[PDB]
């Protein structure tokens, strides 16, 4: 039976992944200290607790491990007499994904890799988009065994940044969103081949890139250093070279270009 | 006054692209080690221009990050000119969407991003 009386009607306002704000009212008499002790509600334990001075009806607890659902009291002593404490609980929210990557870029895809959060997440919403802020794709991806949680995002638009967001999901809950940005690679042009070979003229055929380009761009080269330059729309499929030396035994390369991007390269040869 | 090496001028004011990717505070320290700001957009011209120049995504000195939902530029200029791309700003994501991005195959029209993200860059002084 508590002598004296203490602070009361404790609560827990704002509450981030590793901080809480706790309040209370002050003990209406003289009281000597302030107690308050807080833990998590899993047996395996044990109370943190400080001794605060009597004006203050608040104070910030740090350092909280996320997703966790602790208990706090607020009690005050005076003499050898403590008085009732005041209870309650409340859950630390689900802490964002650390350290995101990219891997592997090609002209349609993105590895990502982030470390787990500490919280216990059974999955990661990925959510993404292109940087032009068109509505937004959306993934569940089951958490990674290890360390580690991997997806690949497919089926992406060539030459374009695309915004990343992953947040770590338990129940209905989610930690907020960690972000990250990558561009995807530009699509090369491939099977670019001979039609006809004659000894002014090469009538190529190609295998048109995919997604949006500005032009191809056809590179020659006959002799050691010299090397010359034509360009080509979208469109086309095929182009004739027509300025040449005889029977020239040449090596061609194409590439497409969007703006300040070029794809990788292709190649065969031409007598 | 007349156009440094690496630098072009446009209309009184010389610019320069960085195509090196950095975060939105990280170009902008790079910008003001030049005696440069992250470059503001204050006519039509000028966005044509700062667009035609870089064709990429890249920072624009625009954001609000220290008051969410009022953009300024980082130059102290006034907003008075604008280009959004459709439904933006939208502070999507609670984590810092407070700089601005120019979408350079759109018109080069403005989207509010994370801040963390690395991109491009364009620079202005006079
Ligand atoms: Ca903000
Ligand atoms: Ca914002
Ligand atoms: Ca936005």
């Amino acid at each position: 039976i508590p002598v004296i009386d203490g602070p009361t009607q404790i609560l827990v306002r704002d509450v981030s992944d590793t901080v809480a704000f706790v309040e209370w009212t002050p003990p209406r008499a003289k009281v000597d200290f302030i107690l308050l002790k807080y833990g998590l509600v899993g047996g395996e334990g044990g109370k943190t607790t400080f001794r605060l001075q009597p004006p203050l009806s608040q104070y910030s607890v740090q350092a909280l491990r996320p997703g966790s659902r602790y208990e706090v009291s607020i009690s005050a002593v005076r003499g050898t007499n403590e008085s009732d404490a005041s209870s309650t609980q409340f859950t630390t929210e689900i802490d964002a994904p650390k350290n995101l990557r990219v891997g592997s870029r090609t002209a349609t895809s993105l590895d990502l890799e982030w470390d787990n959060s500490e919280a216990e997440a059974q999955e990661y919403k990925v959510v993404y988009s292109t940087l032009a802020g068109e509505q937004y794709h959306e993934v569940l991806v089951p958490k990674g065994i290890g360390p580690t949680t991997k997806t690949t995002l497919t089926d992406l638009v060539p030459g374009t940044e695309y915004g990343v967001g992953i947040s770590a999901v338990m129940n209905s809950k989610q930690s907020i969103p960690a972000t990250m940005n990558a561009r995807t690679e530009l699509d090369s042009p491939r099977d670019l081949m001979v039609t006809a070979s004659s000894e002014t003229s090469i009538s190529l055929i190609w295998t048109k890139a995919s997604g949006p380009i500005d032009h191809y761009r056809i590179t020659f080269t006959p002799s050691s250093g010299i090397s010359s330059e034509v360009t080509v729309p979208r469109d086309r499929t095929s182009y004739t070279l027509t300025d040449l030396e005889p029977g020239a035994e040449y090596i061609i390369s194409i590439t497409a270009e969007r703006g300040r991007q070029q794809s990788l390269e292709s190649t065969v040869d031409a007598f | 006054e007349q156009c440094e090496e690496g630098w072009t001028k446009f209309q009184g004011h010389c610019y320069r692209h960085f195509p090196d990717r950095e975060t939105w505070v990280d170009a902008e320290r790079r910008c003001r080690e030049q005696q440069s700001h992250l470059s503001s957009i204050v006519t039509p011209e000028e966005q044509e221009f700062v667009n035609k120049n870089a064709q990429d995504y890249q920072w624009i000195g625009l954001n609000d990050r220290t008051i969410e939902g009022d953009f300024r530029w980082s130059d102290g200029h006034s907003l008075q000119f604008e280009k959004w791309r459709p439904n933006q700003p939208d502070n999507f994501f609670a984590t810092g969407e407070d700089c601005v991005v120019m979408i350079w195959h759109e018109r080069g029209e403005w989207n509010d991003v994370p801040c963390n993200y690395q991109l491009p860059f364009t620079c202005k002084k006079g």
